[PDB]
């Protein structure tokens, strides 16, 4: 039952987020309601989600793939609809594999930007 | 169910050959009421009975009392279930 | 957006024609019964199937001690044959009929609609669309 | 079932002799236990300011409302209350809560002058089931005591049918030793000593 | 000549929840009895 | 008034959740 | 073949039920059959010595193994070989006291009931009832 | 002038006169046998009920006494007995678990509690230290019911026995009674949480080895012979005259409890 509703509620987002998309192509991204930026947001955040590193393609595109559990994909998913991560930064989702995998790449990417900061306020 | 079987049978007799129930037909349907202990549906006989025949037998309308009280006196008056309350969360809808 | 008394009406029916498993005749006549006299006027739609539930499987009147019925009540499976044989709007079933319909309604938008409708944590949000998902699945 | 039983099983009335008595009064000493542990202390000794009954105050309260009868005038509930209404309502509502928690359970007066919010509401509806549920079981169980059934519950079971679906007869023995346990004891306390 | 049967394979023991009657004892009790009811659907799951 | 008065998988996620949002905090202030 | 070897193995303990479940007497009777203790005998005559007083003890083992736990701490408490003189003696004592609480026609149509959901033989129900009716007088 | 203490439990009045005569018969009266309720030393308790002030209840497969079809098993089963109250009123093992549940405090009982394990856990550790087993099996039933005294028996135990550096297996309450009765040489020491069913397997275990006497460390420290049948009975005595320094008598109560278990009294 869990998989099933988890599996209706990203299908629900992603066509609301269709419809998002078509108001900011006419009325702009500022038009769009608290509730409306939130969910184009979490939609996002799906779509950079469901890419994953295969295997296979290990030699040719170099990073390492991915075998993503079904229970670990439906509490991944799970979490990203109710907010949990919603603190996280958006590109922590493209081409990861489960949500280890996003927090991993989150702290390489927040350690890896502090040293970026060290640097632009020196120098 | 005894009484569902014979409801049935009156609804084929009244509804598509059209004849109509007489009294000794509520009747059978009452003593059943009373035989089994469902005193609920014996109340709406006796309501019928009044309602398109002469009355209803004085001793079954009395027996039927009788079950009732028995069952309010046991506690069996509803179904167990359902006075045991519940919230929004808490309904185990299934 | 005008919502006259037949469009209400009519977007409770098509919400109640949602079904998955086939319903007995008297659940069934009886929840079309209640939403063409417009007891579930005031019943969201999105929670119609919560509201046919309660009304087939629970008793809101046995439950909140307010029941004055003597024989209509949704347990009484039986009723099914004397409802197929007087018809609803009959003397000797419509005074019992209305009764229950309206303390049930009462008893629901008392109790469980104005709960639903003062839900904003999102752990309440998820637990309120799991609870319609099952109800739009069972009856 | 499958696999023959080494012995019979026979009712597990090895305490032929176990009085009723004694069993009530081990159910008190527990259900007193508890309640101590729980509750913790008894509160601490309060010493009243003035001394009058609560029939006396009834009687009072009764006078003093009486005189205002013909000066008392009804109104919509939305609209604003008068000082003898609220005067009686403050009277009554204290002097039911005072009842109710005496023990003089009178529904019919205190779902008047008592519920003001539906979680009084709830409450009421709450208390008022258990104390019907508690009198029946009483009567029941004193009736059931004067015909001679089992003063202990009973569950629905046909043991032939659990012999033959279980495999082996020790998840099966365990069962009826506990039931049988169970139907040979009184589940009740002294509520004399409850109540003091 | 193929497989035969999985010797070491036992139909695991069906449990069925007790069931009490309905009556003011068995509401007054329902917590209880709900409780030994689901006990004795443990220990027929694990054996005793 | 009264309810103030009376008062392992999923760790690892919190605790690396709490943790990476931690950094994410402290660059911000310097 | 298959079957002696699997049953050795299992009494060995080296491979267990597909749910790990206790390995009785009763559960032996139910895959391999009511005589497997025969049949097992009789295999295990053509291993060696060593692997033959495996059997033998395992063998034993669940026979011992056929009683509940209660029953064994109550009865076993003087050695396994006087269990079950002391369990029938206990169990008569149980019909002796059954018998002069509840008559006796009860009591014959107790033992009939029990008989049926115990699995005993109709003369093993009659040798019972018989003994226990005479040791009441 | 010395004294046995002899304890009852749930025990039929023939096995006690029974275990009265044997040791009238066999010290000959210069060790009197007092009957009393509790104590620390020089006690033999009989039934299959605990008596009152132990806190370990260990049993071992003693190898003179071992039956033909147990020859050569080795194996430890230690019982952790929880303090007894009164019988009125409600045991520790049954008030941790229900107060829990009914919301009353339970600092008191849960620090109880935990120093009875600590004790067994320590007894235990002992045990399979001096045996060298590097893995000991936690016995706990299963039971909804028991979820929080099991719950804290686990905790401690595992914690004691990892701090000292041995291995611990989690296991039932069925599946270990039937491999300790089919195949115990498989478990060298096996850790029992105090419930009744525990209390029966260990009682069926003693049994069926052959009859033995389990040994009870109490509060004030030392050890108690306890029996429930009349081999076991007898071994106790036998036991507890040994440790009063006779080895004479208590071989020769050995010997007639071996031959003739049901009538040692009269074998002797």
């Amino acid at each position: 039952v869990d998989h099933y509703n988890v599996a209706q509620d990203v299908v629900q987002m992603l066509t609301k987020y269709r419809e998002l998309q078509d108001i900011i192509a006419v009325l702009g991204i500022d038009e769009l309601s608290e509730e409306d930026k939130l969910i184009v947001d979490r939609a996002r955040k799906l779509v950079k989600f469901l890419s994953q590193p295969f295997q296979v393609a290990e030699v040719f595109t170099g990073m390492t793939g991915h075998y993503v559990q079904l229970d670990d994909t439906i509490d991944s998913f799970s979490g990203l609809l109710m907010g949990t991560y919603d603190q996280v930064p958006e590109m922590a989702f493209y081409m990861v594999g489960g949500i280890n995998s996003v927090l991993e790449k989150a702290k390489k990417m927040a350690e890896e930007a502090a040293e970026l900061e060290k640097m632009r306020r020196a120098r | 169910s005894k009484f569902c079987a014979m409801m049935d049978l009156l609804e084929e007799m009244q509804h598509r050959n059209r004849l109509k129930p007489n009294e000794e037909s509520w009747t059978w349907v009452m003593k059943e009421c009373v035989k089994s202990g469902q005193f609920r549906l014996g109340y709406c006989i006796q309501q019928v009975m009044e309602t398109e025949c002469k009355g209803c037998p004085a001793d079954l309308v009395k027996a039927n009392e009788a079950n009732a009280q028995k069952a309010k006196t046991e506690g069996k008056e509803h179904p167990g279930h359902l006075s045991q309350q519940a919230g929004l969360f808490d309904v185990k809808v299934e | 957006q005008v919502q006259t008394i037949p469009m209400i009406r009519g977007a409770r029916f098509v919400a109640l024609f949602n079904q998955k498993q086939p319903s007995y005749f008297m659940n069934a006549i009886v929840s079309l019964y209640a939403c063409l006299n417009g007891y579930l006027d005031d019943v969201k739609v999105q929670y119609v199937k919560f509201y046919e539930y309660l009304l087939v499987h629970r008793d809101l009147g046995i439950m909140y001690g307010t029941a004055k019925n003597k024989f209509f009540y949704m347990y009484v499976q039986e009723l099914n044959y004397l409802i197929r044989f007087f018809t609803l709007n009959s003397p000797i079933l419509h005074g019992e009929l209305e009764e229950m319909l309206k303390q049930h309604t009462h008893l629901f938008l008392q109790h469980y609609q104005s709960k639903m409708n003062a839900i904003k944590s999102e752990k309440d949000v998820k637990a309120l669309k799991n609870l319609l998902y099952s109800c739009k699945r069972a009856v | 079932i499958s696999g023959v039983s080494p012995l019979l099983y026979f009712p597990p009335t090895t305490t032929s002799t176990t009085n009723r008595e004694d069993q009530i009064n081990k159910n008190t000493n527990i259900a007193i236990q508890m309640i101590k542990r729980y509750k913790g202390e008894v509160p601490p000794h309060y010493t009243r300011k003035s001394s009058a009954t609560i029939e006396q105050v009834e009687k009072e309260i009764d006078a003093l409302l009486g005189g205002a009868e013909k000066l008392r005038k009804t109104s919509t509930d939305d609209q604003p209350m008068d000082k003898l209404t609220l005067m009686e309502r403050c009277l009554r509502h204290a002097l039911w809560s005072y009842h109710k928690e005496e023990g003089r359970y009178d529904f019919d007066q205190i779902g008047r002058w008592v519920v003001y919010t539906p979680e009084d509401e709830v409450k009421l509806a709450q208390l008022k089931r258990e104390v019907e549920a508690k009198e029946k079981l009483a009567a029941l169980r004193k009736r059931r005591e004067e015909e001679g059934l089992p003063g202990g519950p009973v569950p629905r079971i046909n043991w032939p049918q659990e012999y033959s679906s279980f495999i082996d007869r020790e998840p099966v023995v365990a069962k009826r030793i506990r039931y049988d346990t169970l139907a040979s004891t009184t589940l009740e306390r002294d509520e004399k000593q409850i109540e003091s | 000549r193929a497989d035969e049967v999985d010797y070491t394979n036992l139909p695991a023991p069906k449990p069925q929840k007790t069931v009490w009657d309905d009556n003011i004892e068995t509401e007054v009790l329902r917590k209880y009895l709900d409780g030994l009811s689901q006990y004795d659907m443990e220990e027929a799951k694990y054996g005793v | 008034e009264a309810a103030e008065r009376n008062p392992t998988g999923d760790n690892a996620r919190d605790r690396l959740l709490k943790e990476v949002l931690a950094l994410q905090a402290r660059i911000n202030q310097r | 073949s298959t079957k002696m070897q699997t049953l050795h193995k299992l009494l060995t303990g080296e491979v267990s039920f597909k749910n790990k479940a206790p390995v009785k007497d009763c559960n032996i009777v139910h895959q391999f059959g009511e005589n497997w203790a025969t049949e097992l005998s009789a295999y295990a005559k053509t291993l060696p010595a060593e692997q033959q007083k495996i059997i033998v003890r395992q063998i034993a083992r669940v026979k011992l193994t056929r009683y509940t736990v209660a029953e064994l701490a109550a009865y076993c408490g003087d050695g396994p070989a006087l269990l079950d003189e002391t369990a029938r003696a206990a169990n008569i004592e149980q019909g002796v006291a059954f018998v002069k609480a509840k008559g006796v026609e009860a009591f014959e149509k107790y033992v009939a009931e029990e008989s049926t959901n115990a699995n005993w033989k109709p003369e093993e129900a009659k040798k019972f009832i018989e003994d226990v009716k005479a040791k009441a007088k | 002038s010395k004294q046995l203490t002899f304890i009852s439990a749930g025990a039929t009045a023939a096995v006690l006169q029974s275990a009265s005569a044997i040791v009238s018969k066999v010290a000959g009266g210069r060790v009197q046998t007092k009957t009393a309720k509790e104590a620390g030393r020089h006690a033999v308790v009989v039934g299959p009920e605990t008596p009152i002030g132990v806190h370990t209840a260990v049993t071992e497969v003693p190898k003179s006494a071992q039956d033909p079809l147990f020859s050569g098993v080795s194996t430890v089963v230690v019982r952790a007995v929880l303090p007894r109250a009164a019988p009125d009123s409600v045991q520790l093992r049954d008030a941790l678990d229900v107060y829990a549940s009914a919301g009353i405090d339970t600092k008191e009982e849960v620090r109880s509690a935990t120093e009875a394990f600590k004790k067994s856990a320590e007894v235990a550790v002992g045990k399979a230290k001096a045996k060298g087993v590097k893995r000991i099996v936690l016995v706990v039933k299963q039971a909804s019911k028991h979820n929080c005294i099991n719950e804290l028996f686990k905790k401690i135990s595992t914690e004691t026995i990892e701090s000292a550096g041995l291995t611990t297996e989690v296991v039932g309450t069925a599946a270990v009674a039937n491999q300790l009765i089919v195949n115990p040489e498989s478990l060298g020491v096996v850790l029992l949480n105090d419930v009744a069913a525990t209390e029966q397997i260990e009682l069926a275990f003693a049994g069926v080895v052959g009859g033995v006497s389990r040994v009870y460390h109490t509060v004030e420290g030392g050890k108690i012979s306890a029996g429930h049948s009349f081999k076991s009975v007898a071994l106790a005595v036998a036991q507890e005259l040994r440790e009063l320094g006779l080895s004479s008598e208590a071989d020769k109560v050995e010997a007639a409890a071996s031959k003739n278990p049901r009538a040692v009294v009269s074998a002797l």
